[PDB]
């Protein structure tokens, strides 16, 4: 349950044609939202920013308001080896890879937040590989100066 | 005859030097597809012209 | 006494003229298996992959399926001075030479993981020397970088 205020508090939807999308958040004073994401934000002080983008990282960030700083998420860059919360499971950090049961992650359903043992946003998961029993994600996640991206190949873009 | 000569030369000794190099990549190249964590250290991945 | 249960999915059987050779085993996102080792994986999934194998360290690997990494086993760079599982006996590790109680070892066999204290792959046996009671084996042990392949004196191929 511990993740549920932190989850509440950053998540935002990302819908279109009748469905969510995918999500976005508010980590730090950043707004995440993955590239590939195809919608619009549930709050119009979301959506009406301007965003940078990069279709590398495939990241979408903005300065969000100063009143929404006071909801956004505690973020952190370490990454101990271990497991970590996810809306859908506890998903497992083997050896540098974050990794999750098959069929926990839907198609769409990216975008979210995954937290550590102490409720800090660490990384932001896209789509997932179709690794057996193991779905693989790929996923955005940052160091003390600079994003990057993990991407296991055969990745589908869930 | 002297210029096909020559040009067979100029052609083998242009195969050799290709081969050397290919086989330069090899050798240095292989133990990083080998080795199971491994990966090449990326300015040795822009001089060997790496496959990743 | 529990690393079989990772044993019997990291470890394909290769197959020559309706008989066993040795074994391959899915180590990392690389399958492992030695060069000597001649025939074919009884699995099509790896026989259909090409390997960049090497006459230096005995040795062909191939990045396997997408599928397949679900149950490749954990491997380590650490090599602690203590003990070490394996199938027919319980590895010695003294010094960088890995030894066995003679006997154990037997023709073919080649290619079967050595599983340290965590159940983690710390090398791919490959042979052993007649060190009276205690033969060392030519196992092919890896270093955070590189492949180190080891072998005594007197080693046969078994």
């Amino acid at each position: 349950r511990m993740c549920m205020k932190i989850e509440n508090d950053c998540i935002f939807e990302v819908k279109l044609d009748g469905k969510v999308t995918g999500y976005a958040c508010l980590v730090g004073d950043k707004v995440m939202k993955p590239a590939h994401v195809k919608g619009t934000i549930d709050n119009p002080d979301l959506a009406k920013l301007t965003y940078k983008k990069s279709s590398k990282y495939d990241l979408e960030c903005a300065q969000i308001p100063v009143h929404m700083k006071s909801d956004a998420s505690k973020y952190t860059h370490e990454k101990p080896e271990g497991h970590y919360n996810w809306h859908h499971g506890a998903v497992q950090y083997s050896g540098g890879r974050f990794t999750i049961p098959t069929g926990a992650g839907k198609p769409g359903d990216s975008g979210r937040p995954i937290f550590d043992n102490k409720g800090r946003v660490v990384a932001i998961v896209l789509g997932g590989a179709n690794e057996g029993a193991r779905t693989a994600l790929s996923v955005v996640t940052w160091t003390k100066d600079m994003v990057t991206r993990v991407t296991p190949e055969g990745t589908e873009e869930w | 005859a002297a210029v096909s000569g020559a040009s067979l030369m100029a052609l083998l000794t242009l195969a050799a030097t290709c081969c050397m190099l290919a086989t330069a990549r090899r050798k240095c190249l292989t133990p990083y597809a080998l080795t199971p964590g491994a990966v090449v250290p990326l300015t040795l991945g822009l001089l060997c012209c790496a496959p990743r």
